[PDB]
């Protein structure tokens, strides 16, 4: 049975229309001390779907080096697989979470928490979660560790449920996002100043956005303060 | 009938041991002498070209310190039937005795490794018979032949390989029931030219004997309760001495 | 034909490796066995090789297996020796499963069962015998008698002969035999046991050997004195 | 070590009737204090009239439907089209429950069907193995909650005729395919004000002869 | 829990209740706790509910194919002794078992061996076991006679776990009554306790230390 | 189980079994015999803890009778005793142990003379003419050696025993509720009816 | 008690000029209870003496798997082991299993017929080859044997003197022993013969 | 010569093995298979044999899963294991990916089954050649699987019973079938057509056709008896 | 050459040696089934090689189930695993399902286990070393299809049929079945159709110990009959040719 050594923070997800913006932190903690910085957590797998890993780093390579072996294999055979056989948000999760199931009735898991997002080639949004304990659910704002409790209720006032979405646009959900890793900055312990972003768009395509600094501080409330004891 | 490990003959007898016995006569000649305080065993060496380096076969090979070897059969089945012989001796007979095993017991041990190799069909047997000699406490100075047909006999005397039959009677006539080692070396040499003539020489023959112990051979000293190597390797320019004075 | 091999079938639809399993069964003693009402009489011929031969120490041709049922063989005496061997480990773990005594049914299947399975495979030879198996159940008191065959099929029979000269002694049981009315006394049943054994001795008294079995565990061997009185009536008559 | 257990809430029903079953169950998924999903149906088709919901361990839960779904494809090849009955199927989830008890599953399983006298049917599952035919069972969190009131709308048990006090006692009635249904709402919407693992949505398939119909209903997200 | 079976010159009566707990809250009041193996025999579960009820319907499988290949019926000492067995491979594991293998052949009689996950084998005559056993069993031994009446031995397995029921808190739900003759099990019905308490209440002038 | 004996006099083995089978805080049967013939002159007794007893004393019973078959002539009380000890001593290093005491008493037919064996569970073959396991042996081997005798016929001895299993009965909170008090003597095992 | 020897014993060793004597007591126990008067501890081989202390049920195991390994070499040689390379086979049966060990504490005692020689020796639990001729004691009284051994021990005592010094050392020690205290055999040994020689002593 | 069969792992000097030829001959005397396909369904008409008229005909073809189906021609034992082996990919790539089997992987797993048996001493190559036909994501396919377990993809094909007269029909109506989509019934009909034209000596009967249909929003279907009786 | 291998090929494409394997089937004793409307009549010959011979005590019709017969033919050697082999599937289907088992169903386990002939071959894991030389008739009746008789063969794969007949008599005893069956037959007219086309291609004489039927009727359960009903059934026979 694997215990935590090095892990990352947190993922943070919502819907739009025609799309799925998911976006991670980049941290590699031991503990207290940011050990690695730089760690990039958004993996694009095939074209269509990027997968975002939190949870170990120790695992996270493990998984890197199975999806991108997910492509290889799905490339074999076929000479049509990328608008016709490619991979799809749908099958990349289903792997995942057979995977999942299979180290936890080993009794030795994978200590992860994944999220997997992506827009279908039939235009129908894929967002599902799975993580170590094999617990799999699909909801229009996913989140996880500190995330889950802690920067999920924003995203969940933009999209609460499913009549909600074709109502959000790419740019409402954009913005809520970075509202949400604004949150994480303060007020998680782990956390960086740095986070990945990725904008799965249907009708644009896959956008990635590296390193977007936090902003929009405050922080003139801790001058009026001068505390006590 | 003649022809497999596994089909017996209307005389019986499996005939892949008379083939491997055929063998052994093709090779060359080694021969053993018993003496009342050694065991001389004495082989020679070819290789076709000159231009090979003579001190790089291994025919005279020691198990043990306590146990020297020959052979006559093929080359390729000494080395790695020595190599075998020496790690089941560690195995079965040096963890569990303390130390390195008995004349009789190794040989039979050596004699276990060729059984094997008849009663799995589609393996041959080795193409060798070897002479094994050796010292304990208790059986004294020991002979023996291993043969291919995975027995072994005790011997006072005795000649393996193609010159066989030439040296058995020159054994018989010149063994007297009393000598030493000395005259057992000069007669070893003697007979050993029959089998060649025109080659033979002092950096040529391979001659070596289990005789006294030797503390020179122990390497570790101020222990005066162990015994040394019974085993010696003479070199080239002893076998020269001893050809002269014959 | 098709005796190159085992495992290879044969225009002729015979398994000639079975065939001449059979043909070895010749090779071994007589044994007969005839049922009763109230018996079983298992009886062998007890050929004897040279007058060295002891009677303190050497085998009898019929064997116990467990404690109520009773086993003869013709055949190959090498193959045998394991044969009973292995019916009896079965056997006596019959008991440690059920709690209940062997049953005569289940181990003529048992039998047939080693015996089926060397011949299914093709890197072991068939048995070389047949054995008769007699016998009561534990909770009956009906007599049984059961053979298995090296072909790994097993029959009941009334009365049944096997080995050495087999047919001769068969036909002769055919005529005497009635299975209207098994004798219903225990020596009247024996004393037909030794008339067919007497024809394939030609002559001894001393090589002729009965063994009985009778309900609730009673197995007997029966005295070497007590067989040569039953000749005696047979001699008499005759 | 690892706790490869947890509990993610939820809270299921199975109701058979007389010609129709039901199968019901909360929308609401939960780990902990954490609300994961506002809709995310636990009851699932898995045809030839077996709704089959496996509430409790998500991960035990949704691995278990899963391996179903396969067994009843390879059902269909070995027997050539032959219908599997619920109680064949009740059988079938034995074998899928005890097969690791070493290290077992995690999940009260409900299935409601339809038998072969063609009334109601709901066996209802000890998690580890073992099955019981039912009538009004549930399983969850607010199993406790649900449970006895149905025992006094459905059953009819411990309650008597007026003025009569025990002498002869009400008689249970036939039930039309909607009443059922209004009963199943209420005992969900109290349920969701008395206890934090109910609400969000609620999913009623409704087991009748001509087909697995859905039926899904809005409920309380507080 | 509250299981017992008792031997009497007509046969063998088996009677169980159906109430079982997982808290301290009840699961179910409808459980079926004798299992049908097969017509002849009859078996229990109590103790843990899942593996007697794996192990029994596997036990009757087994006693279908020797019937089959004897061409024969199963032995009471016979089914016993291969359920014996298999819990003994499987223990250590958290197995639990109190099952009564209750069968009537002609060639043994009824007979009656109690089973454990331990590999326990008991012949014996009467057995109780539960959590409830020791109240039932107050009640068993001292009506208990071998010369009696079917009628009153039907009256004697309602009577056990009608007692057990007021005073073990884990048992109740209904009376199941079994009685295994020759010929096979007859199943007497099923009964619900709180109108079997009134009848009884009456009819012996007991449990009028019960009132409420 | 409960109570377990063994006293060996001029001519015969005595061995004392409980009858009662205590699980848990019930005794679901009251009269149950705790020992199996080996042999017809050779008897087991077994006590320990339940399970173990049960499928232990019907596995060494398929051993020892198989042989018996085999070489159609029985084994000596000496050879069995050793047989015994070998499964204790092998089951102490294995997967599932035994808590399995035995007694093994034999009229050895070959020798013509009594002799009893006490085995304990971990596997130790003692020759003695006493024996007794559990809390049983630790009342009544105190007992005896003032009240033996050098020899006593098998009456005696019979009467010997009676007066350990009132010692017991005293002084021990474990019920057993009379013994089967069997005798191997030269002529079979036998049942004496003893309170 | 300690679960390597809850069921006692004691064995003594010592060395004489040209002379070995060994000697045990004779009770076995099983926790508080003395179970048997008669038992050996000690066992032998042919000419060499073993006794084998500790746990009860390795003591009866070892006896007969050590008479296994002997009896093949004494067919195979034609010839008796010797107590010098007795030694080194019990350290191999003893270490095979190191894991799961058998719990013992062995004492050899034996003189050669090619020296004429003394040699005993001792080992633990997974086996080591303690090669002092001073004396060698193993046992549940094994702190106390070291010492009233040493006090007597006078190097190459003549052998009847050697019976009287092995004799008392040993009845000290036993009677201040929790888990031996009846009997004692005595093995007074030497080439030519073997004469075993049981004490008279108190019972506890 | 002709002693190089005998051995399945012996090229002889030609270079064939003849053992995969002969694998191809049992084919011929087994009965008669035809595929044909358009791009919206994919159907599969097979002739049935029956050995006496108390016997009821013998089913040639099996349903692998509901997007995919094989015929089978040549020796009926070596048709159970392949279709049993092709059915765990499907259920497998339903568990593990949650997705329909793709026809050209199925086929080059299947052709990677049959030269497992044609390196190893021992075994056979199948008997057996199977017309496989399904619809996925990529629309309709059809593949011809063979001994040697070349697959290869066809609008149309034959093998087993006198082909060679329904290849006839099928190369000069390939067109006319690839172009009608959209009617389910049409190429029903026209396979009806080219297996007549392969019969000799015989004549259609309502329990010969078997028709097998795979389609865009057509489930897998098996029609046979009274089902294949509209379009006879 | 082709037929001395064992999955070697023939230049026709026929596996010679598994076809060889028919003429086993065949040596034995013959069994004729008839299905009707109302049950399966499955009846046999017994051979008798001596009046000492206890034809009575051995069978060629078993019991699989309680509504689950089987008739074989060939070596009863591998009747034996065969039959075995049934029985186990039969009971494992009712462990996992505790419903009936379908006909043909327990059919296609015992083509499994038939499959298997090789020592390398891949499909599942040949242990099994050769053909097997028996034959099934199998009987049976699931409810949703009715009352059916399914041929095994072990060279090949499960045939549905109305009748068949296996062992030496087979093929003229295919004729009479073409001849003489009706779909307008009741299982009393059935039994003693078997017993008429039985005794033609019998060659010991018809007697109760040399024959022996049994059905499947759903309602009575497998039942094998007395040898006093099966001397009946020989009676009115006897009547009607008589008459006829």
């Amino acid at each position: 049975t694997q215990q935590p050594i090095v892990t990352g923070t947190s993922v943070i997800s919502m819907k739009y229309d025609n799309g799925v913006i998911i976006a991670a932190d980049n941290l590699g903690s031991y503990g207290s001390l940011l050990r690695f910085n730089g760690v990039e957590r958004l993996i694009p797998v095939g074209d269509n779907t990027v997968v975002g890993i939190s949870g170990d780093i120790s695992d996270m390579q493990h998984i890197e080096r199975l999806l991108k072996d997910l492509v290889t294999e799905n490339a074999y055979d076929n000479p049509l697989a990328d608008a016709e056989e490619a991979l799809e948000p749908s099958y990349i999760f289903e792997y995942l979470a057979t995977v999942m199931y299979q180290r936890r009735s080993k009794m030795n898991p994978l200590w992860n928490a994944i999220i997997v997002a992506g827009v279908q080639s039939n235009g129908d949004q894929f967002l599902r979660y799975v993580n170590l304990l094999g617990v799999t659910y699909s909801s229009p704002t996913l989140a996880t560790g500190f995330g889950a409790h802690m920067a999920n209720p924003l995203l969940r006032k933009v999209v609460d449920r499913e009549s909600d979405i074709p109502k959000t646009t790419v740019q409402v959900a954009e913005e809520a996002i970075v509202n949400a890793m604004r949150v994480l900055y303060y007020r998680d312990a782990r956390s960086s100043r740095n986070f990945s972003l990725a904008i799965i768009d249907k009708n644009t395509g896959l956008t990635f956005k590296k390193n977007l600094q936090v902003e929009n501080m405050k922080w003139d409330f801790a001058k009026d303060i001068k505390g006590y004891g | 009938y003649s022809f497999s490990l596994t089909t017996f003959s209307p005389s019986g007898k499996l005939g892949q041991i008379d083939y491997a016995l055929t063998a052994v006569k093709q090779g060359v000649t080694s021969l053993g002498i018993k003496a009342t305080n050694g065991v001389v065993i004495a082989t020679e060496k070819k290789s076709s070209s000159p231009l090979a380096m003579s001190e790089t076969l291994s025919k005279v090979s020691l198990l043990t310190p306590d146990i020297g070897a020959v052979y006559s059969g093929m080359g390729p089945d000494y080395r790695v039937l020595v190599d075998k012989s020496r790690k089941v001796a560690h195995t079965s007979y040096k963890r569990i005795y303390g130390e390195y095993p008995p004349t009789k017991l190794l040989v039979s041990e050596v004699a276990k490794i060729m059984q094997e190799a008849t009663q799995s069909g589609g393996v041959r047997p080795f193409g060798v018979s070897l002479l094994i000699a050796g010292h304990d406490e208790f059986n004294g100075f020991s002979l023996y032949q291993v043969d291919p047909s995975g027995s072994y006999f005790p011997w006072k005397a005795t000649a393996i390989g193609k010159g066989s039959v030439a040296a058995k009677t020159f054994l018989e006539k010149r063994w007297n029931d009393e000598l030493e080692l000395e005259d057992a070396i000069h007669i070893a040499l003697l007979t050993l030219k029959e089998s060649v003539e025109g080659e033979f020489n002092g950096d040529t023959i391979e001659l070596a004997i289990i005789g006294d112990e030797n503390p020179d051979l122990l390497g570790y000293t101020g222990i005066p309760t162990d015994k040394g190597p019974r085993f010696r390797k003479l070199t080239s320019q002893e076998i020269n001495d001893r050809l002269e004075a014959l | 034909g098709y005796d190159r091999a085992l495992s290879i079938f044969s225009p002729d639809g015979h398994i000639f490796q079975v065939e001449y399993a059979l043909e070895a069964v010749k090779r071994g003693t007589c044994a007969v066995g005839v049922k009763g009402k109230n018996c079983v009489v298992l009886g062998c011929e007890r050929r004897s090789t040279l007058k060295l031969q002891d009677t303190r120490i050497t085998p009898s041709k019929v064997s116990k297996i467990d404690s109520h049922v009773v086993l003869s063989f013709s055949g190959l005496n090498a193959d045998s020796r394991i044969l009973i061997e292995k019916a009896r480990v079965e056997a006596q773990s019959h008991r440690l499963t059920l709690e209940d005594p062997v049953t005569v049914e289940y181990l003529t299947r048992y039998v047939a069962g080693v015996q089926q399975r060397y011949t299914q495979s093709g890197g072991v030879r068939p048995f070389g015998v047949s054995t008769l198996i007699a016998g009561f159940d534990p909770r009956d008191d009906e007599p049984k008698l059961y053979q298995t065959e090296p072909s790994g099929i097993y029959s009941s029979w009334s009365a049944q002969t096997i080995g050495r000269n087999s047919k001769t002694v068969r036909e002769f049981l055919e005529k005497n035999y009635d299975r209207k009315e098994p004798p219903a006394t225990v020596e009247e049943c024996v004393k037909l046991t030794v008339r067919s054994l007497l024809e394939v001795v030609q002559t001894g008294a001393k090589n002729i050997e009965i063994t009985v079995v009778k309900p609730d565990s009673d197995i007997v061997a029966l005295s070497s004195e007590e067989i040569n009185q039953y000749v005696t009536q047979i001699e008499q008559e005759k | 070590q690892f706790n490869p257990y947890g509990d993610n809430g939820g809270t299921i029903l199975g109701i058979a009737g007389e010609d129709f079953a039901v199968l019901a169950g909360d929308t609401r998924n939960i780990t902990d204090y954490s609300i994961n999903s506002r809709y995310e149906p636990k009851v699932f088709d898995c045809g030839d009239n077996i709704v089959m919901s496996a509430n409790g361990f998500a991960a035990d839960g949704d691995a278990l439907v899963k391996r179903f779904k396969n067994s009843v494809k390879w059902y269909h090849f070995d027997h050539n089209d032959k219908k599997l009955s619920i109680n064949s199927a009740a059988r079938n989830i034995q074998h899928l429950l005890y097969g690791k008890r070493f290290f077992p599953y995690y999940v009260h399983t409900i299935i409601a069907g339809l038998d072969e006298d063609g009334k109601g049917a709901v066996y209802s599952f000890d998690p580890v193995g073992s099955y019981e035919r039912e009538q009004c069972r549930a399983g969850g969190a607010a199993a406790s909650l649900i449970m006895p009131f149905l025992d006094n709308q459905v059953n009819f048990k411990n309650q008597y005729e007026p003025g009569t006090n025990g002498k002869v006692k009400k008689p249970l009635k036939y039930l039309s395919v909607e009443e059922v249904i209004k009963l199943v709402r209420d005992s969900f919407t109290s349920a969701t004000e008395r206890h934090i693992q109910v609400g969000d949505g609620l999913e009623i398939l409704i087991v009748t002869k001509d087909g697995v119909r859905k039926e899904f209903y809005e409920l309380k997200r507080d | 829990t509250t299981t017992l079976a008792f031997r009497f010159q007509g046969g063998i009566i088996v009677a169980v209740d159906s109430r079982a707990t997982a808290g301290n809250w009840v699961a179910s009041q409808t459980v079926k706790k004798v299992i049908e193996i097969n017509p002849f025999l009859l078996g229990t579960m109590a103790g843990g509910a899942a593996d007697c009820q794996f192990w029994e319907t596997w036990l009757g499988s087994q006693c279908r194919l020797h019937e089959l290949r004897e061409k024969e019926r199963i032995s009471v000492a016979a089914a016993s002794k291969i359920l014996s067995n298999l819990v003994y491979q499987y223990k250590g594991a958290g197995l639990s078992m109190g099952t009564m293998i209750c069968g009537y052949t002609r060639k043994e009689g009824p007979t009656i061996y109690y089973v454990d996950s331990d590999g326990t084998r008991l012949k014996g005559d009467i057995f109780c076991v539960g959590s409830g056993q020791t109240f039932a069993y107050g009640v068993l031994d001292s009506n208990y006679k071998w010369d009696l009446s079917v009628e009153d031995a039907l009256y004697l397995g309602k009577r056990s776990i009608l007692a057990a029921a007021h005073r073990d808190a884990y048992s109740g739900g209904s009376v199941n009554l079994y009685h295994v003759t020759e010929d096979g099990w007859i199943y007497h019905g099923n009964h619900d306790v709180g109108e079997l308490f009134w009848k009884v209440k009456e009819e012996e002038g007991s449990f009028n230390n019960v009132i409420g | 189980m409960d109570i377990i004996l063994g006293i060996r006099v001029q001519d015969s083995v005595i061995l004392a079994s409980s009858k009662a089978v205590t699980r848990g805080i019930s005794v679901l049967k009251d009269s149950d015999d705790k020992t199996r013939q080996l042999s017809p002159h050779t008897l087991m007794s077994f006590a320990g803890e339940a399970g173990d007893t049960v499928q232990f004393a019907e596995y060494i019973q398929a051993n020892i009778q198989l042989y018996s078959i085999r070489e159609d002539y029985e084994l000596s009380p000496q050879a069995v005793s050793s047989f015994v000890r070998q499964e204790l001593a092998k089951s102490i290093r294995s997967r599932r142990p035994y808590q399995v005491n035995v007694l093994i008493g034999g009229y050895d037919k070959k020798k013509n003379k009594p002799e009893l064996y006490q085995i304990d569970y971990l596997g130790t073959k003692v020759e003695l003419p006493y024996g007794a396991h559990g809390y049983s042996g630790f009342y009544t081997f105190s007992l005896l050696d003032h009240h033996y005798r050098p020899d006593m016929t098998t009456e005696e001895g019979l009467d010997l025993l009676k007066l350990c299993v009132q010692e017991l009965e005293k002084r021990m909170p474990m019920d057993f509720k009379g013994v089967i008090v069997k005798i191997v003597d030269k002529d079979g095992i036998r049942q004496v009816d003893d309170f | 008690s300690d679960p390597s020897s809850i069921n006692g014993g004691i064995v003594v060793a010592m060395t004489g000029k040209d002379c070995v004597a060994i000697a045990c007591d004779l009770r076995l126990g099983s926790q508080s209870l003395g179970v048997s008067n008669k038992f050996e501890k000690i066992f032998h081989y042919g000419h060499v003496f073993l006794g084998i202390t500790g746990l009860a049920t390795d003591v009866t195991t070892l006896n007969e798997m050590f008479r296994y390994k002997t009896n093949l070499y004494k067919l195979k040689e034609e010839r008796a082991i010797e107590p010098e390379t007795f030694t080194q086979l019990v350290s191999s049966s003893l270490y095979e299993r190191r894991f799961g060990p058998y719990f013992v504490g062995p004492v050899v005692a034996g003189i050669n017929s090619k020296s004429g020689k003394p040699f005993i020796a001792g080992f633990d639990l997974i086996g080591c080859i303690d090669e002092a001729k001073d004396f060698i004691v193993s046992g549940t009284a094994s702190d106390q044997l070291f010492g009233m051994c040493e006090s007597l021990y006078e190097p190459n005592l003549e052998p009847e003197d050697l019976f009287e010094t092995i004799s008392q050392a040993l009845l000290n020690a036993a009677d201040r022993d929790a888990l031996s205290g009846w009997g004692a055999v005595v093995y007074i040994i030497k080439k030519d013969e073997v004469v075993k020689r049981y004490l008279k002593m108190r019972q506890d | 010569r002709n002693n190089y069969d005998g051995d399945t792992v012996t090229f002889s000097p030609t270079g064939r093995l003849f053992q995969v030829e002969y694998a191809l001959e049992a084919i011929k005397q087994g009965s008669v298979t035809v595929g044909l396909r358009s791009n919206t369904h994919a159907v599969l008409v097979a002739l049935k044999r029956n050995a006496d008229e108390l016997s009821s005909y013998q089913k040639k073809i099996i349903k692998c899963d509901e997007h995919m189906g094989l015929s089978l021609a040549g020796l009926a034992p070596d048709a159970r294991v392949l279709s049993n082996y092709l059915r765990q990919q499907c259920n497998y790539s339903s568990l593990v990916f949650n997705r329909k089997l793709a026809v050209e992987r199925a086929g080059h797993l299947l052709c990677d089954k049959a030269q497992k048996n044609t390196q190893s001493y021992g075994g056979r190559p199948y008997g057996v050649g199977l017309l496989i036909i399904g619809y996925d994501k990529s629309g309709a396919h059809l593949l011809e699987f063979q001994p040697s377990g070349n697959v290869t993809e066809l609008y149309g094909t034959a093998i087993g019973a006198r082909s060679q007269g329904a290849k006839t029909y099928l190369e000069r109506t390939l067109d006319t079938f690839i172009k009608i989509d959209g009617n389910p019934d049409e190429l029903i009909k026209a396979g009806v057509e080219a297996i007549s034209q392969s019969l000799r000596d015989e004549s259609l009967t309502v329990d010969n056709l078997s028709i097998a249909i795979v389609g865009k929003d057509t489930p897998f279907t098996i029609y046979d008896g009274e089902a294949v009786a509209k379009y006879i | 050459e082709y037929d001395r291998g064992v999955s070697t090929f023939s230049p026709e494409g026929r596996l010679f040696q598994v076809e060889y394997s028919l003429e086993a089937i065949k040596l034995g004793s013959t069994a004729i089934g008839i299905a009707t409307k109302e049950g399966v009549v499955l009846g046999v010959e017994k051979r008798a090689t001596s009046p000492l011979l206890e034809s009575d005590s051995i069978e060629k019709i078993v019991e699989i189930d309680r509504h689950i017969g089987c008739a074989m033919s060939g070596l009863t050697a591998d009747a034996r695993s065969m039959i075995e082999h049934a029985r186990t599937a039969a009971v494992t289907h009712n462990l996992y399902y505790d419903e009936d088992i379908n006909v043909e169903s327990l059919t296609q386990s015992v083509c499994d286990l038939a499959l298997r002939f090789g020592e390398g071959a891949s499909g599942e894991e040949r242990l099994m070393s050769r053909p097997f030389g028996v034959a099934l008739l199998i009987a049976g009746h699931d409810a949703d299809d009715g009352y059916q008789l399914f041929h095994a063969e072990p060279s090949g794969t499960f045939y549905r049929y109305n009748a068949k007949a296996i062992g030496s008599g087979s093929e003229g005893a295919q004729a009479e079945l073409l001849n003489e069956w009706h779909s307008s037959l009741t299982l009393k007219e059935a039994e003693l159709l078997v017993l008429k086309i039985l005794k033609q291609v019998m060659e010991e004489k018809l007697d109760e110990n040399n024959a022996q039927l049994s059905c499947i009727t759903k309602q009575d359960g497998f039942k094998i009959y007395d040898n006093e009903k099966t001397a009946e059934l020989i009676k009115e026979l006897k009547e009607k040719e008589a008459a006829e």
